[PDB]
């Protein structure tokens, strides 16, 4: 229906936005510079900026696994208000990468992305504020988009003080520090400023207080109070741009509310306003103004890269500005050139931070196309700027009817860092003030039809029109039956009918975030139920062979195109040979060309048989080792149309979300093998050749150059099978496209390890067994066990390209492998709405229950699951799908039965049943007496199970938590250093982790022993642990603890911290101090 | 074990910490200290002279090798590098030796100082804030007489408000007391010792006699604060410090990542500070230049408090990310700070941690171990076996079949896997029954295998559920599990009187349904039987409802759905006979005879679900 | 409008800890000295919102307030040393005294218990309350045992009648045996007051040094034990756990 | 359960109902126009804030 315009590029143009403003905007504003003296100047040009073509692309960029970039450039204006020396030329400023095709910034290495933040966009607000008894209080507060906080208050008594970056002074010199005009307050306040006439304790003397009290009279103490003192002070809180803002907006707002004419293009601050506060608070004190909102967009507000990459660039440059100010004015300046006094390096770095290291990037998780939807656009308030994650206590966490239509509630990591991830209205958009949009569609008191205007604002807020929720029985051309409809005033939802409203859905779902839409009929499923399940597909695994869903709500296809995995024409064409490797309106020489010149265009080279070249992707290691190779979809010579997806990537056939497959599902508590939770499925799945991950992950290795006496890789060293050493190559290297399996061998590290202090046996043994080998060593790479993966590429390189190398290091060895790998047991597979599943066992394609038509089914469930999960509709689909499957039925229809406004769903189902089975011939797939059931003749030997049980088609979707990367178990190994205890960071030698909550449950029976061991010798005692090793292989009764030592360790630091202990026997001569050290 | 007995603890003390640290040596000389900041030189890689990671006073690095060199082999046991301070052994002794910064100034310990209790402030009645200016000296306190001429003791003043006080020096000799007013922190230490706690303790006990209110609280303490001390008798100037202690180097160690990013540590830098602030200072003394660069540093010396805590009481110092540089007193302090988690809750080795997927096939008293973690799991008692019976011989060459993947493990592993108890624990340890044991099974997989019945105890549902394959290690630890800790050793939560263990609600349905009744299926009129397998048969016969209630024989106590000992349908006749329906059972009786018919009136399926029970438990 | 500060999503995980350490539930402090009866509605004839409390035998009523968030309404049947007059188990320390004061016909302990047991037993039922409140269960071994432990510690005054000290929060049973030693070696048997504490009050204080710095305390604690020579012993199952001595609670702990 | 009304089936029952704090009724009338005190007046009497 109506078109919903591109989620993604929130960022982009906003991103773009920035440069098509920002670069200058700031920098020019602090445009001019010069020697401290002032004569020899220099400027940022702040105009006609320039940068050249950075031939690095994204793939060629990932090629050197480095950052994309655009060398960044600008000239100065000139040299001096000394004699108008120009000496202009460009001066390079700050190169760095930027937005990438798949919505990334391909920095070094990789392609992270940045998450938006909310924050209390600026302004100056004010606590209503209450007490230990009831009698209440008033207090005021001020803060721009960046800077101090001007804060105000009421000691019961129409009093005040002023607190800012101090929190130490009940100090109140209101108007006694700036604009001390004869009783200017009875000129700006006029109404009850301090009972209309100050109070006792307040005097308002200013002669030596304006710029000289509460600034040194308690503030900032000890020197004398120079009138200048506070003067240049209070510039130095305020006046002085570069240490304070509003933020253009800030004003926009600030004023706008307090509405006072100050349009005034100043991103800093006046007096009067302040007053206008001051009143204003007292205005609310006399209950004339309402309390500010402090919780949602009312005070909070997005922001995003532009400013994220803008605030700091002014700062990063502000840094430079210091330095230059020296550097420019460091000595002679006659010819010393713009070009001379310009250390870009800072800026580039720091920004290199702000992509690269601002805690803000993530790694753009591409485990699933969808994900990179979402992760386009979650957002938070974690932020340098943001909140704590534990002092941002509650409302912070909750919701707010602003959220309705502005952000989705079905989005929540349900973690200690959840309730902080703005879903971003499925449709929203935003403005220069960040505030997002959420349409409010007009209804002319009874007539909507969307012919009326507006229908496109309610940005961040509302209209005080009691307001039409999304849907309601909307008659043909609108007339909006509902006798008396409920609809929302402001955070409230009263009833009223076509008179008084007029704004209503765009569509019946303005409160979702990329995956919360998957639910085909969430209309029928509890909200508390819909969450993690809706976040499952959010991070689904891909799957070699994709498949649209079955059943249809269909919103998404497009979204898949937004992802990028699927490719639309850039332009146009009708494909020539569409070779898998090369589709082409490329150098086609043909009619993918010609529409590739349809009504051609110019900066696009229609100039010659059109020319749209670009390479598809094979299976590449995702930032999460996920993989996908798209697919040459559109066969040759078959017309296209601008910007329509023609490439079938990860998970679409055709611009739709390939998530799962479609599967018959009889819920059935049979012989157990599942009894919550617990999936059972039939071996067919494997033979089905579906449910087949593939993964590919780095391994790499490198060699040092030891200052111990450098070492290389080898091409072998001993005990090498060539059986090892064989499918090896010509340095030691490992041949690619080669099968590997378990403790396989990558390639030949050669290491140093001399025998100066020849171990006691050493010299001899060596010479005694009968041979004189040498310890030139080799920790060459042995791929982990179970690595039955054919090897599938390598990127690799040494000194010569300039190894772009972590220094101190010689040559890259990175290479790796995948494997086709079908699903197994414990696979966290499930659905997309309140789900989470794993499987025992799979099973003979035959024993599993089958059908009277005669086919065998392929997914049990349990049956009780769902009624309990209170997620019903899973039925629904089952059903619906059934259809689909019986009569190849598609749906792609938004959720929520709104048709007629009741259980039409129903109506649907039984319907599409009905005919389907009617025309199904056998007409058994449905029974009048089984309106939604089927029979279940298929016991152990295929009896008739008894009660006609329902079955049908679900959308089983598997996850990552694959036992493979989630396996774990090991027998000792390296302990730590410090505790020297082995260590489990979830590695091959991962600590069987440990829980004292259990050592607080392992004594409930006591018998030490296990404990005793159970600490010791597998923690402290060296000679214990070993003692063990022996005991068993030494046919010895593993003894007796060591004594712990970490203990002793703890004791050591304590003894130094200032401890002493006589620890000791006492049956000894007058006890003593047993040497336990 | 035995050698140790019980741990006393008191205020430590220089002169007492002057018993350890220094290690005189038959160079005939005296080694303890440190003086000068250091790790190893860059180029070579070993500490230096002094040097915070000393290879001499501290000991070896490469094991038995004098820094002087010319030192290889080991057997020596007294070596003292002839010409160096290398006294080798194993490179272990190094971990067991401390030194000290040797504070030039008598700095005090933050652990009394701003201490929540502030013991130091308490004694000598030096108000926290008051004494808080004796240190960071911004008000030197009148110290001992030092006021015969009318000024007053315990009294304070800054040098600025002091110079004018003692200005009469020019001529006025009202200086008969000739005792300077407080000078700095050391003052507190002067009054710490010398003062007479005795003749003052009881001098408060009898003061107690007098009014005892909000002030008493202090007194009270004072008593303890002095009595708690009299316990020893020791020095309160031990709270003040002469000379530090200092942890050994190998443990704060400097770490190795090649490339130049050699991490080092976060307390040696404390030191780094601290030593410098100490030496550079002294290195004023001598030149005796102005106190503006000396007395001002004494605060930058007492600043060693940060070493002891980046964090109590100055602003903390900054780390790589302005972090509270985890103070030496920040290692065993939080639940995540070593201490308990590094002892009460070590992580530990030998065990498994694989996803616990559904797997109710196996029984309950025993768990199902997958192969992915069936090898580790007993390698010690496996390698020993298979050699042991001679299969192979030696280590790393007999365990050849391991990594060789033959069979003969796998079976032998099983052969040595049954009767080998194992215990297990859910991601959450929950309760004692939460870490239950069970007889591990020899299965293959990356998931676990276990018995539904208990879940609930562990509660381990089966949706991405993950737990851990723990294992006994001693022998008799197998006992902790043999007949004490194993699934069989539990029938009801130690929690309540209740047997939590029970067939899941899915099974209870198999029970419920079998005890229900279908109107449609109500066949079998007069289909009575000896109530043995006859009815089973009668069910393997079908043509009967699993709920079609027949009346089946069984004089034994048959709990009947409804009262069955009440005249319901009397038919008492002669030649015996008193014949009442008793609803669900119908004896006929016999005056001379007795009861025999019984006639339990319920479906065979009922008797079926009530026949595999007696047998199940104990036939 | 008066508005809901009730509940019936009430008495949950938070509504018990406030009784575990025994804080100030309701922070009330009604007194006792027996009279007790309807007492008009607020003491003497009440009036327009006047507020006092109740009396029958006595020479006097005890007389504090009653609000509309908060009431008494028992008319007569008023019983001090328990059945709180205005009805409020509040920082029961007061009620514990209310009792033992009023259990001052009996030589301190036994009816001290009479308080003591009453209070703990009460708490037990008060905790077991939400237990059955919340469809679950709770046992004396699981509660009484602990609630018992929570008190055995008197507060002294006077302790010098035993050359000890006042306001001393030691425990009862033990040291007054020593007061029973000063009850058999003459002098005086000291007076004091058995008063509840709260786990962090009982624990933290009882446990010292090694048994410290690891639970609800650290840094100054355990280290400050050095200010006083207070040696420690691995007795504590966990005390020796910090080590690896085996524990007590394992054959050998008695097999010895 | 708890007291129920009878235009048909009743009023709240089930959040077990075998404790009422003070804050205000709203009054925003419910229809736009001149509001006066036809049947009443506003006795000021100033019991909570000693004012009005």
């Amino acid at each position: 229906a109506f078109l919903l315009p591109d989620l993604i590029e929130i960022q982009r143009s906003s991103f773009r936005w920035f440069l098509e403003e920002g670069l200058i905007e700031e920098l020019n504003s602090f445009s001019p510079i010069t020697d401290y003296t002032g004569k020899l100047e220099l400027h940022f040009l702040g105009h006609n900026y320039k940068l050249k073509e950075p031939k690095y692309s994204v793939e060629e960029a990932k090629r050197r696994d480095s950052t994309y970039a655009v060398q960044m450039y600008v000239p100065t204006r000139l040299l001096n208000k000394e004699t108008g020396d120009i000496k202009e030329q460009e001066v390079f400023i700050g190169d760095l990468p930027l937005m990438t095709d798949r919505g990334t910034f391909i920095i070094n290495g990789a392609e992270r992305v940045i998450v938006n933040q909310i924050v209390r966009s600026p302004g100056v607000y004010y606590k209503s504020e209450i007490d230990k008894n009831g009698r209440r209080t008033y207090s005021a507060s001020l803060i721009p988009n960046r800077g101090a906080w001007l804060k105000f208050e009421t000691d019961r008594n129409d009093l005040v003080w002023v607190r800012i970056d101090k929190t130490r002074k009940l100090s109140a010199q209101v108007l006694l520090k700036a604009l001390g005009l004869s009783d200017n307050e009875i000129f700006d306040a006029l109404r009850h400023p301090e009972y209309f006439q100050k109070t006792i304790e307040k005097e308002g003397q200013f002669s030596e207080e304006e710029a000289l009290m509460e600034l040194y009279r308690k503030l900032r103490p000890g020197e004398p109070p120079t009138v200048l003192g506070g003067q240049q002070l209070l510039d130095s809180r305020f006046f002085d741009p570069k240490r304070y803002d509003l933020g253009r907006v800030g004003r926009y707002k600030l004023n706008k509310k307090l509405r006072l004419s100050v349009p005034d293009t100043v991103r800093v601050l006046t007096s009067g306003d302040i007053l206008a506060a001051v009143d204003y608070l007292i205005n609310l004190e006399y209950d004339i103004g309402s309390i500010d909102d402090i919780d949602h967009l009312g005070n909070r507000r997005v922001r995003s890269v532009g400013e994220l990459l803008q605030n700091q660039v002014r700062v990063g440059l502000n840094r430079l500005e210091r330095i230059i100010r020296e550097r420019m004015t460091v000595s002679d300046a006659e010819v010393l050139t713009p070009a001379s006094l310009v250390n870009p390096k800072p800026l580039v770095a720091a920004i290199k931070e702000f992509f690269g290291s601002s805690q803000l990037s993530q790694f753009m998780d591409q485990t699933n196309p969808l994900a990179e939807l979402t992760h386009k656009r979650r957002l938070s308030a974690l932020g340098p700027g943001g909140l704590t994650r534990e002092r941002a206590g509650f409302a912070v966490r909750d919701i707010h009817p602003s959220h309705y239509g502005r952000i989705c509630p079905i989005e929540t990591p349900e973690g200690p860092n959840a309730g902080l991830i703005g879903s971003l209205a499925t449709h929203a958009r935003v403005n220069q003030y960040g505030f997002l949009e959420t349409p409010f569609r007009p209804v002319e008191n009874g007539r909507v039809r969307f012919d009326q205007p507006a229908a496109y604002m309610t940005a961040d807020e509302e209209d005080d029109l009691r307001v039409a929720p999304g849907d309601i029985p909307v008659d043909e051309n609108g007339y909006i039956i509902g006798p008396q409809v409920p609809v929302r005033y402001r955070q409230e939802f009263s009833t009223t009918t076509p008179e008084q409203v007029d704004y209503v859905a765009v569509s019946p779902v303005q409160i979702v975030s990329v995956a919360t839409s998957m639910i085909p009929f969430l209309e029928h499923d509890d909200a508390n139920r819909a969450l993690m399940g809706s976040n499952m597909q959010r991070q689904a695994v891909p799957l070699l062979k994709p498949e649209r869903p079955l059943v249809g709500t269909g919103l998404e296809a497009q979204g898949a195109r937004d992802s990028g995995m699927v490719i639309v024409s850039r332009t146009d064409g009708d494909v020539v040979y569409v070779d898998a490797t090369e589709i082409r309106v490329r150098v086609s020489g043909q009619l993918p060309t010609a529409s590739g010149k349809s009504t051609d265009n110019g900066q696009l080279t229609s100039q010659k048989g059109q020319e749209i070249r670009y390479t598809v992707s094979k299976y590449q290691r995702s930032n999460q080792d996920t993989c996908l190779n798209q697919k040459p979809l559109v066969r040759i010579g078959e017309r296209v149309v601008a910007g329509q997806v023609l490439a079938d990537g990860s998970s679409t056939e055709g611009g739709e979300l390939a998530l799962g497959q479609n599967i018959v599902v009889a819920y059935m508590p049979w012989e157990g093998y599942n009894y919550e939770d617990a999936i059972l499925i039939s071996e067919r799945l494997v033979q089905d050749d579906i449910y087949t991950s593939i993964h590919i992950e780095k391994y790499e290795i490198e060699a040092r150059q030891t200052k111990l006496g450098p070492e290389e890789i080898t091409r072998e060293i001993p005990n090498v099978g060539e059986d090892a050493l064989r499918q090896l190559d010509e340095q030691g290297i490992i041949r690619i496209g080669a099968w590997v399996e378990a403790g396989d061998i990558l390639v030949g590290k050669v290491t140093p390890k001399g025998e100066s202090d020849q171990p006691p046996e050493e010299k001899l043994l060596r010479a005694i067994f009968g041979e004189k080998a040498r310890d030139v060593r080799d920790n060459s790479l042995r791929v982990p066990n179970g690595e039955k993966g054919r090897v599938v590429d390598v990127r690799l390189f040494t000194r010569e390209q300039g190894d772009e190398l972590p220094p101190g290091a010689n040559m890259v060895v990175r290479v790796y492998v995948a494997q086709k790998r079908k699903i197994q047991v414990g696979d966290k597979m499930a659905g997309r709405h309140g789900n989470k599943g794993i499987i025992s066992r799979i099973l003979p394609i035959e024993d599993m229950p089958y059908l009277p038509d005669g086919s065998p089914v392929d997914i049990v469930l349990n049956p009780l699951g769902v009624p309990s999960r209170m997620n019903v509709g899973q039925v629904f689909e089952c059903l619906l799908g059934w259809a689909g499957h019986t009569l190849g039925v598609r749906f792609k229809i938004t959720p929520f039965d709104e048709m007629y406004g009741e259980e039409s769903s129903r109506r649907i189902v039984h319907g599409k049943l009905q005919e389907a089975r009617d025309e199904t011939g056998k007409d058994w797939v449905y029974n009048p007496d089984d309106p939604g059931k089927i029979m279940v003749y298929d016991g152990r030997t295929g009896e008739a199970f008894d009660r006609p049980v329902t079955i049908g088609v679900a959308y089983m979707l598997k996850l990552v938590h694959l036992v493979d990367d989630k396996i774990h178990a090991r027998s000792t190994g390296p302990y730590s250093l410090v505790t020297q205890q082995p260590l489990g960071g979830k590695a091959q030698q991962g600590g069987q982790r440990f829980g004292e909550m259990e050592v607080w449950a392992l004594e409930a029976f006591g018998a030490a022993y296990t404990l005793q061991e159970l600490l010791t010798v597998k923690s402290d005692d060296m000679q214990g642990r070993n003692e063990a090793l022996n005991a068993i292989v030494k046919g010895k009764a593993i003894p007796r603890p060591g004594t712990p030592e970490s203990f002793k360790v703890l004791m050591r630091e304590l003894q130094s911290l200032g401890l002493d202990i006589a620890v000791h026997k006492v049956e000894t001569q007058a006890d003593g101090s047993s040497l336990d050290v | 074990t035995n050698q140790f007995d019980y741990v006393k603890i008191g205020l430590a003390s220089p002169e007492r910490i002057r018993q350890w640290g220094e290690r005189t040596l038959p160079n005939g000389q005296v080694v303890g200290e440190v003086t000068k900041p250091e790790t190893i030189n860059y180029r070579t890689l070993k500490p230096e002279m002094d040097g915070l990671f000393c290879e001499r006073i501290f000991g070896p690095a490469k094991d038995w090798e004098c820094h002087c060199g010319k030192y290889k082999r080991v057997r020596h046991r007294g070596i003292v590098c002839e010409r160096c301070g290398v006294e080798v052994t194993e490179s272990r002794v190094r971990r067991h030796r401390m030194g000290y910064i040797k504070l030039a100034a008598p700095v005090a310990h933050v652990w009394y100082l701003k201490g929540i209790p502030s013991y130091i402030s308490i004694l000598l009645d030096m108000p926290l804030r008051d004494v808080e200016q004796i240190v960071y000296f911004n008000s030197y306190v009148v110290l001992s007489p030092g006021n015969a001429e009318t000024l007053t003791y315990k009294q304070l003043l800054s040098e600025d408000q002091w110079l004018e006080i003692e200005d009469q020096i020019y001529s006025e000799d009202s200086q008969l007391q000739g005792v300077e007013v407080g000078i700095g922190a050391e003052a507190l230490l002067r009054l710490l010792a010398d003062i007479n706690l005795e003749q003052e303790a009881e001098s408060l006990r009898e003061e107690i006699g007098s009014a005892k209110g909000q002030k008493r609280a202090k007194l009270i303490k004072r008593l303890r604060v002095i009595d708690n001390f009299i316990a020893t008798g020791s020095k309160p100037e031990w709270m003040v410090m002469t000379v530090i202690p200092v942890i050994p180097p190998d443990l704060r160690p400097m770490v190795q990542l090649d490339g130049g990013r050699f991490a080092t540590s976060d307390l040696n830098d404390l030191y780094r500070r601290v030593i410098n602030r100490n030496n550079r200072l002294a290195r004023l003394q001598e030149i005796l230049a102005p106190e503006i660069i000396v007395r001002n540093e004494k605060r930058m010396l007492q600043e060693v408090d940060a070493l002891i805590d980046n964090g109590r009481r100055g602003r903390t110092v900054v780390g790589a990310n302005n972090r509270p540089l985890k103070s030496l007193s920040d290692i065993i302090e939080g639940k995540q700070g070593r201490f308990r988690q590094n002892l009460l809750g070590k992580r530990v080795d030998y065990s498994g941690r694989s996803v616990i997927v559904v797997g109710p096939k196996l029984k309950i008293h025993q768990c199902g171990l997958p192969r992915e973690m069936a090898i580790e799991l007993f390698q010690p008692f496996v390698i020993n076996r298979l050699i042991r019976s001679g299969m192979v011989n030696n280590i790393k060459a007999a365990k050849k079949l391991i990594s060789r993947n033959d069979p003969s493990v796998w079976d032998v592993l099983e052969e040595v896997i049954e009767g080998h108890p194992v215990m297990l624990n859910r991601a959450p340890t929950l309760h004692r029954l939460g870490i239950q044991a069970f007889e591990p099974i020899l299965v293959e997989g990356r998931a676990i295998q276990l018995h539904p019945l208990v879940c609930p105890a562990f509660n381990a549902d089966f949706d991405g559920d993950q737990m851990a394959v723990h294992v006994p290690l001693s022998l008799e630890s197998q006992a902790e599990a043999r007949l004490l800790m194993l699934a069989s050793n539990n029938i009801l939560s130690p929690a309540t009187g209740r047997p939590i263990i029970t067939p899941s609600q899915d099974m209870v349905l198999g029970a419920y349904y079998l005890t229900a009744e279908n109107p449609g299926a109500t066949k079998g009129a007069g289909k009575y039987f000896a109530s043995l397998d006859d009815v089973i048969m009668a069910f393997q016969q079908e043509q009967i409802d699993l709920h079609a209630y027949v009346y089946v024989r069984f004089d034994g106590d048959v709990e009947s759905d409804q009262p069955d000992t009440e005249p319901v349908k009397v038919t008492t006749n002669e030649d015996g006979s008193r014949t009442v329906l008793y609803k669900y059972r119908r004896v006929r009786e016999d005056a001379q005879g007795n009861v025999i018919s019984q006639y339990i009136y319920t479906t065979p399926g009922r008797v079926i679900y009530n026949k595999a029970i007696q047998e199940a438990l104990a036939s | 409008f008066e508005r809901a500060k009730t509940g019936d999503i009430i008495q949950g995980l938070p509504r018990i800890e406030e009784l575990l350490e025994a804080r100030k539930p309701k922070e009330a402090c009604i007194l006792a000295k027996r009279g007790g009866e309807v007492k008009v509605v607020y003491g003497d004839g009440d009036e327009a919102i006047a507020i006092k409390v109740i009396e029958s035998n006595g020479v006097v009523t005890d007389y504090p307030l009653g609000p509309g968030q908060n009431l008494a309404m028992p008319d007569g049947s008023v019983v001090p040393a328990g059945q709180p007059l205005s009805d409020g188990p509040s920082n029961p320390h007061e009620i514990l005294e209310v009792f033992f004061s009023l259990g001052s016909e009996d030589g301190v302990y036994a009816c001290a218990s009479h308080a003591l047991q009453k209070v703990q037993t009460f708490l037990v039922n008060e905790v077991q309350m939400v237990y059955q409140s919340q469809g679950i269960d709770i046992a004396d071994k699981h509660i009484e045992v602990i609630v018992r432990q929570m008190t055995n510690k008197v507060r002294i005054d006077d302790g010098g009648d035993t050359t000890m000290l006042p306001g001393e929060l030691v425990e009862l049973r033990q040291v007054e045996q020593v007061n029973e030693a000063m009850a058999i070696t003459g002098g005086a048997r000291a007076q004091y007051t058995p008063v509840l504490l709260g786990i962090t009050k009982a624990s933290l204080n009882t446990d010292s040094f090694i048994s410290a710095a690891s639970f609800q305390e650290t840094t100054r604690v355990l280290t400050e034990a050095a200010i006083e020579g207070k040696s420690d012993w691995l007795r504590g199952l966990k005390e020796n756990v910090i080590i690896g001595r085996l524990i007590p609670a394992g054959t050998g702990y008695n097999t010895y | 359960i708890v007291d129920g009304q009878q235009v048909k089936k009743g009023q709240l029952l089930a959040e077990v109902a075998l404790n009422t704090e003070k804050a205000v009724k709203d009054v925003a009338s419910d229809l736009a126009g001149e509001v006066k005190f036809a049947e009443v007046v506003p006795e000021q009497k100033t019991d909570r804030q000693g004012n009005t």
